[PDB]
């Protein structure tokens, strides 16, 4: 009994945590370093800066009067970037792991596959999706992450009035949006976003009782009528085949 | 749609043919198919 | 296994896709309302119904035959016929079969009975 | 055409049916051309 | 549907894009880069061919050049992914948006999903309060009977409350290993240990 | 009502007087005294609730102190502003942040300190040690890991373990640079030779334990090798960290090796934490006899002194042992391994001889132990009174209200007898029973391939007594009916159905009497479809051949006939 | 299309012969619809479904009986319910690759 | 399937059993060549060998 | 040698787990099953 | 019943909120409008090179109709008559029987 609701609650606890994690990692810096070289990536894996720390120390390593290696330099850049990226991926997987280890409903179904079915490749933020999320305007980022309130606000103020270190998303996504309490239902399970958007309120991120009840009430109406149609026919079939509207009782209805 | 069907199918009224049982049946079925089509429209509307 | 009034109201507002609520009320003369999301298999037919193939069952009752994994909740006036029906569903081996006793009487505040049986025994 | 056994004809001037028929026109032109091309191969291969 | 989405994601993850950058400040220093779906760089290369023999380019400028190259490369990769995964994702949108009523979040079941959603949120809260050790599934943990939900396994559904022989799941009384009682466990038979 | 409530006496008669048949069972020597070890539903609930509340208390504490550190950070960043704080303030802040697991925020602070050369020898060791989050470790230990020390390492690994590791390595290198600066005979080995270098290396290891599996595995392999390569001499805590690593991995041979080497060359320096390491390790590899051997040894040498952590690890290993099952061969009578719990009241006694206070044991472990106690421990007081009949029969009454009478001696009446096995050496020899024993039926039961398939499910069986007088033969019989059995007259005994006119028909068309065909507007019948397609695959074999027309072969050309 | 449909139907008939699925004789027999006979070592619909019933009757999850320690650490179905943190999973991977025993 | 369609109430019937994420939907890991190529490229050692470890693919012949 | 170079980064990765001795089932993930079972499933043809 | 009542408008009411929705579905204004569309394998992308009856648009949302091939909203007048005729016939048979 209640297998479906309970398994569902488990699964959505999982989703909320992966989502909250996505929003933490997305706005954040990751620094790879190799030999004096600091590559700085956003959570989305996008290279923000390529710097040399301690020019005093490291400059003669690459020569410069000496001519630059550009081979050593290339390898160390490559390596630094790889390091940063690997930090990102590990962060994602970490989030996944904390979730699995604390989620008892998902533990109930005994599945080793829960641990492998979503990994660094699979989880968000996705690197090949960086552009559309990062290159986006502050307004666009707001609507992308499902904050309709602040996006509408920003839009009205937009009309009426008409190497840097920081991930482009640390503007729109602040600390408080890591709270899984805040995450709108539209955004929770990205795979299904276009369907789960209709459960949502027209302006507010929170689910609308009215819309959902409307939707249910429609189907209930239809299904009620179907029920009586079928009852009608089954009864008429009974009376037809039996020949009369009467039936025997059971041997036990004598007492 | 419902109120249209209600008033039209009210007892003897201009939208029903009382001439013959066949004509009667036809008038009624015409009204019901009418109602039905309005209902299908109403079904597709919010989504389409 | 039982299912209480609380479970029933909860399942009215928050249905599960593969939970089926099956109305066992036998006589059409006594049934004036519709338990939400329910389906009608009258008790008298059950033994036959459950031996139909998926297709045949679809043709006779007009709705899909519950698989043997799915939750099946049974319903009647007092909870007597639903019980007997339950025994039928359990004998074909259906894994989750719940009877809701006090069922349609508690839901709708009707007082009806599936069978007329009285508590008093006739003196021997 | 004439429907498969358990099926019904969608209306003409319906997007799905227009698309379907289009698909059929194109596929059948292709199959025709191919048939003839293989015929020509037969012809200069001296079958 | 979700299989196909996954397929797209892994394919882009494994495939490779390439990008070029030439220095704007006039030394012919140029870099090429090759880049995964990870954002990582499979290759980085400087080309001294274009530029003159004078050189005298600070490490800073080589870094700026390689920066630019990694940029153009990651961008090429993002754009290619948009084109590889684009059509299927758009049609996916029509499937889910207009085909709701096939799904469990559409229609009469929408209300259930929303319910499950809220519970999950609330439940996350208490886990965060309980130190990230979740409360009991069985809701044995709770102060009041009013609190344990109708959905909990704690709720007793057995033919009988009082009579032990009517408390089985199947037709006879199964036993655990060592002929220990299965059906209704006594308090000390349930052990929560590590 | 209860079907195990069964007549133990015969109908009263003179046969009780005139015969030497005994009126009660003889006592069963091997049935233990019934005694009370067990808890209520209510009590279990009370424990769980209470436990939860302590968990919350701890989590609350952690949130308060974390919030405090973060406020100190925001205040020192914004309010101090342009004026530069003295190095020690920043350093303290960095350490306090890292300890709550905010390494991200500590990183820039540390960078800026190292750039200003405000850090010296021990300061680095201080930071690197802080990267192991041991204010977070506290919280995890109490809430999540349920007070188990090994689990705490494993779970700590899931808090951004990879990034903390990478930071630790980085800061370690920073540190070695700073040291080489501070030292500027032994010029060549001056940096590695210094005690400071050893201290720092230890810090690095102690932190890597706290990250994931990968890094833990890297301590006894690369870090220790690199330490040898570098020329840095180890300290006892170096070896105990390497042992703890090996043992989290479950590598017992190597852990024990290191301890052996220590014992042999460095013995006077061995702390308790190597025994702790080994205990934790053996428990992980699930070797409980070794877990025992090492504790008994540690009781013999009474130095180093066992710590409450030691006692905790050993006791835990015992509970673990006690709850493992054996395979099916040994599971027929009971779960054997419970006997292990009976070690416990001996171990507790030793803990008092050793001065290990028993009240430093986790709440969790002390619940399991207290349970273990109430199973096997009793005092000389209780022992004089525990066999009273009132208590024996009260235990029986309890079992009766829970409907489990099967095992109890007084309260069960065995009925079924097992007949002898025939010999083909003779039908003639008449066998007779020399002795009789009550033994469980699973010893000899008809082999599973001889008896009908699942009996419990498809047959309802009751063993009952004949009412009529049985001249000879058995007074009990098995009444077995099938689960699905019904009166041969059933169809009359039940109200009529719309099915009845299908009577005695092998393949009815249920499609025709069914309601779907009227209800549906379109109504595709699924069985005409398949008929149609088989009818279509019949037409593919109905192919006739058209007559071909041969031409005349020639050697020199091909002949071309045309339609004429 | 005919080929697909025919092959489908044929697989169903085969499966029916293998497990003895489908009703026996006439559905409307006097002695009830239920009537069935089991022969020694012969598959039948009733046996199949009784068998599943035994496995999962009111079972909510596979972990249902794991309130019981001796059932919980049974390794019969596999090791998957006993791996809980990542650490332990990785350890298992490692030890298995080296060709040693799983802990 | 574009030109011809099933009976209306057959799909009415069909929408009675919803698609459910957990059970009633095929699992997101099917056998697909990039799924495995990803799995064997996801290993730390091989990821390291691909990117960093080997001498650069464009730079030299080796 | 030099901090965070190629070799150091490599030695941090640890021991390389052979793809031969990996036990992956049908979904490309390591198995739920006991090693003795998995081994038997994948044993060479005769 | 009291909470629900009637709905005038669907989930996406206006072109404005549609733009918002469309962005939220994970679409990018520049990239996801620039991918060519396929009409039966042809790559319809050659514009007004061919004459067929089918709305010319990139979004698949422009081609959505019912399962019954019917569109009683935003259909061409021919489509609209054809489809109202379909449903008329269907309901006529239903309420007949």
């Amino acid at each position: 009994s209640f297998r479906y609701t309970n398994n569902l609650i488990g699964a959505l606890k999982h989703r909320l945590l992966l989502e909250s994690s996505y929003r933490e990692i997305a706005s954040r810096k990751f620094i790879g370093n190799c030999r004096g070289v600091e590559v700085v990536c956003s959570g989305y894996g996008t290279v923000l800066a390529v710097q040399l720390t301690d020019k005093a120390v490291w400059e003669s390593f690459y020569r410069k009067t000496g001519s630059l290696d550009l081979d050593k330099l290339a390898e160390s850049i490559k390596t630094a970037l790889w390091d940063a990226t690997r930090k990102i991926r590990s962060a994602k997987e970490a989030a996944l792991h904390r979730s699995l280890s604390h989620n008892t409903r998902m533990r109930a179904s005994a599945d080793l596959k829960h641990w492998y079915e979503e990994d660094a490749n699979t989880l968000r933020p996705l690197a090949f999706e960086a552009l559309k999320h990062e290159a986006a305007t502050p307004w666009m980022q707001l609507v992308q992450h499902g904050k309709k309130e602040e996006a509408a606000a920003l839009l009205k103020e937009f009309e009426q009035k008409g190497n840097r270190e920081q991930p482009p998303l640390a503007s729109t996504l602040k600390a408080e949006d890591s709270n899984p309490a805040t995450i709108p239902i539209g955004s929770v399970h990205p795979l299904f976003t276009p369907a789960l958007v209709q459960i949502e309120e027209a302006g507010g991120g929170s689910v609308s009782n009215e819309a959902v009840c409307r939707a249910q009430l429609w189907e209930l109406s239809r299904d009620e009528q179907l029920f009586w149609e079928r009852v009608e026919l089954i009864r008429k079939g009974q009376v037809a085949s039996i020949g009369s509207s009467h039936k025997r009782g059971y041997a036990d209805e004598a007492a | 749609a419902t109120a249209t069907l209600y008033y039209a199918t009210k007892p003897l009224s201009n939208s029903l043919d009382y001439a013959s049982p066949y004509k009667y049946r036809r008038s009624l079925i015409t009204l019901c198919s009418n109602y039905g089509v309005e209902t299908a429209y109403t079904t597709q509307r919010p989504l389409l | 296994h039982q299912v209480y009034l609380k479970d029933m109201l909860h399942l009215m507002r928050y249905p599960e896709p593969y939970t089926h609520i099956i109305d066992c009320r036998t006589s059409t003369q006594k049934m004036h309302r519709w338990v939400p999301h329910s389906l009608w298999l009258p008790r008298d037919e059950v033994e036959y119904a459950l031996q139909l193939s998926a297709d045949e069952f679809l043709d006779m009752y007009g709705f899909r035959k519950p698989d043997k994994s799915d939750d099946v909740i049974l319903l009647s006036h007092n909870g007597i016929y639903s019980e007997q029906a339950g025994w039928e569903w359990k004998k074909q081996f259906f894994q989750h079969v719940y009877n809701y006793r006090g069922g349609t009487n508690e839901l709708f505040g009707e007082s009806y009975s599936d069978m007329n049986v009285s508590d008093v025994l006739s003196p021997w | 055409g004439a429907p498969p056994p358990g099926m019904f004809l969608r209306p003409a001037h319906s997007f799905r049916r227009l698309a379907g028929e289009l698909k059929r026109r194109r596929a059948q032109s292709i199959l025709d051309e191919v048939a003839r091309a293989q015929g020509m191969l037969d012809l200069f291969e001296r079958q | 549907y979700p299989a196909a989405v996954r397929y797209g994601v892994e394919l882009c993850t494994v495939l490779t894009a390439e990008g070029k950058f030439v220095d704007e400040r006039g030394s012919g220093l140029s870099a090429r880069c090759v880049v995964n779906g990870t954002g990582a760089a499979e290759s980085v290369v400087f080309d001294t061919a274009n530029c003159n023999g004078t050189n005298t380019t600070s490490v800073e400028d080589a870094l700026r050049v390689a920066h630019g190259a990694l940029r153009s490369a990651q961008d090429r990769h993002n754009t290619l992914a948009a084109f590889r995964l684009g059509p299927l994702s758009k049609q996916s949108q029509v499937l889910l948006f207009c085909g709701v009523n096939a799904y469990e979040f559409g229609g009469k079941y929408a209300r259930t999903y929303a319910y499950a959603f809220e519970k999950a949120k609330k439940e996350l809260e208490a886990t965060a309060a309980s130190g990230f050790m979740a409360p009991s599934l069985s809701h044995e943990d709770t102060e009041r009977l009013s609190d344990q939900p109708t959905t909990s396994p704690s709720v007793d559904r057995f033919a009988s409350t009082t009579h032990p022989e009517q408390r089985k799941a199947q037709f006879v009384p199964r036993v655990g290993p060592g002929s220990t009682p299965l059906e209704d466990p006594a308090a000390d038979q349930k052990s929560e240990w590590s | 009502m209860l079907s195990q409530n069964v007549a133990k006496t015969t109908v009263p008669s003179y046969y009780m007087i005139r015969t030497n048949l005994p009126h009660r069972k003889p006592q069963n020597q091997w049935e233990g005294v019934y005694y009370y070890s067990g808890i209520t539903k209510r009590q279990r609930h009370l424990i769980l609730l209470h436990r939860k509340r302590e968990r919350e208390a701890h989590m609350r504490s952690f949130n308060i102190s974390r919030a405090s550190v973060l406020q100190r950070l925001e205040q020192l960043s914004g309010d101090r502003k342009q004026e530069s704080l003295p190095p020690h303030v920043r350093l303290d802040l960095a350490v306090r942040l890292a300890q709550h697991g905010l390494y991200q925020q500590a990183t820039p602070i540390v960078d800026e300190l190292h750039h200003q050369k405000a850090l010296h020898a021990g300061h680095y060791a201080l930071l690197i040690n802080a990267l192991a989050c041991p204010r977070l470790g506290q919280r995890i230990l109490h809430c999540d890991a349920q007070c188990d020390p090994a689990l705490t390492y494993k779970l700590l690994g899931d808090e951004n373990g990879e990034e903390r590791a990478q930071e630790a390595y980085r800061w370690f290198d920073l540190a070695l640079t700073s040291l080489a600066v501070d030292c500027g005979h032994f010029v060549p080995y001056l940096p590695q030779g210094t005690a400071a270098a050893s201290h720092i290396t230890n810090a690095l290891m102690r932190t890597l334990l706290t990250c994931g599996y990968t890094h833990v595995a890297a301590i006894p392999d690369s870090v220790y090798d690199r330490m040898g390569s570098m020329g840095i001499s180890p300290t006892i805590s170096t070896y105990e960290l390497v042992m703890l690593a090996l043992s989290l991995q479950g590598n017992m041979v190597e852990a024990e090796s290191i301890l052996s080497f220590l014992r042999s060359h460095h013995s006077e320096h061995i702390t308790v934490e190597s025994f702790n390491a080994l205990l934790l390790g053996h428990r992980e590899a699930r070797q409980f006899d070794c877990c025992d051997a090492i504790w008994q040894e540690l009781v013999d040498r009474r130095w180093p002194r066992a710590s409450p952590l030691t006692a905790e690890l050993y006791l835990r290993s015992i509970m673990d042992h006690a709850n493992t099952p054996t395979s099916e061969p040994l599971q027929s009578f009971a779960n054997i391994n419970v006997v292990e719990k009976k070690k416990v009241p001996l171990v507790l006694a030793q803990m008092d001889e050793l001065g290990v206070p028993r009240t430093h044991l986790s709440r969790v472990l002390m619940d399991e132990v207290e349970d273990s106690l109430r199973k096997f421990q009793t005092y000389r007081s209780r022992f004089y009174e525990w066999g009273r009949a009132v208590k024996q029969f009260d235990f029986i009454e309890f079992r009766r209200r829970n409907g489990w009478l099967y095992d109890l001696h007084l309260m069960k009446c065995t009925t079924k007898q097992v007949g002898p096995l025939r010999d083909f050496n003779d039908p003639d020899a008449v066998q007779g029973a020399v002795a009789t024993a009550e033994i469980p039926a699973f010893f000899n039961e008809r082999p599973a391939w001889e008896r009908p398939p699942l009996e419990e499910t498809l047959y309802v069986t009751t063993n009952k007594e004949r009412y009529d007088d049985v001249r000879g033969g058995d007074i009990y019989y098995d009444d077995t009916r099938g689960l699905h059995d019904r009166s041969p007259t059933w169809m009359n005994e039940v109200p009529e159905t719309r099915y009845d006119r299908l009577y005695g028909v092998n393949h009815p068309d249920i499609a025709k009497i069914g309601i779907r065909r009227h209800l549906n507007v379109e109504y595709v019948n699924r069985k005409e479809v398949v008929e149609r397609d088989a009818a279509l695959m019949k037409k593919t074999l109905s192919s006739g051949r058209r007559l071909r027309h041969r031409v005349e072969s020639s050697r020199t050309h091909r002949n071309a006939g045309s339609l004429s | 299309r005919a080929s697909r449909t025919t092959a489908e139907q044929q697989r169903e008939e085969e499966r029916a012969q293998r497990f003895g699925l489908g009703r026996q004789g006439a559905l409307v027999q006097d002695g009830g619809p239920d009537q069935r006979t089991l022969k020694k070592h012969t598959n039948d619909e009733r046996i199949v479904d009784a068998m599943l019933f035994q496995q999962n009757a009111y079972r909510k999850t596979p972990t249902d009986e794991h309130w019981n320690p001796y059932i919980r650490r049974s390794t019969e179905n596999g090791v998957g319910h006993l791996l809980q943190n990542k650490f332990d999973i990785m350890r298992r991977e490692d030890r298995l690759s080296k060709g040693e025993q799983d802990l | 399937n574009d030109i011809y369609r099933h009976s209306f109430e057959d799909v009415q019937a069909c929408h009675t059993q919803r698609v459910t994420e957990r059970d009633r939907t095929m699992p997101p890991y099917l056998p697909t060549l990039p799924h495995f190529v990803a799995i064997i490229k996801k290993d730390p050692h091989i990821s390291f060998l691909l990117h960093i470890g080997l001498p650069d693919r464009n730079s030299s012949e080796e | 040698d030099t901090q965070n170079d190629k070799k150091q980064l490599a030695r941090r990765l640890g021991r390389y787990m052979l793809f031969a001795n990996r036990s992956l089932d049908d979904t490309g993930f390591p198995t739920d099953a006991r090693a003795d079972d998995y081994t038997r499933w994948m044993a060479p043809p005769s | 019943e009291r909470r629900a009542l009637w709905a005038e408008v669907g989930p996406i009411s206006d072109v404005g909120s549609a733009v918002t929705a469309w962005i939220r579905f994970g679409n990018d204004p520049v990239l996801h409008t620039a991918v060519p569309t396929m009409l039966g394998g042809k790559f319809r992308n050659q514009q007004r090179e061919k004459e067929s009856l089918l709305p010319n648009s990139s979004s698949p949302f422009a081609y959505v109709e019912d399962y019954m091939g019917t569109n009683l909203v935003f259909g061409s007048p021919v489509h609209a008559k054809e489809s109202a005729a379909v449903w008329a016939t269907y309901f006529e048979r239903r309420y007949a029987s």
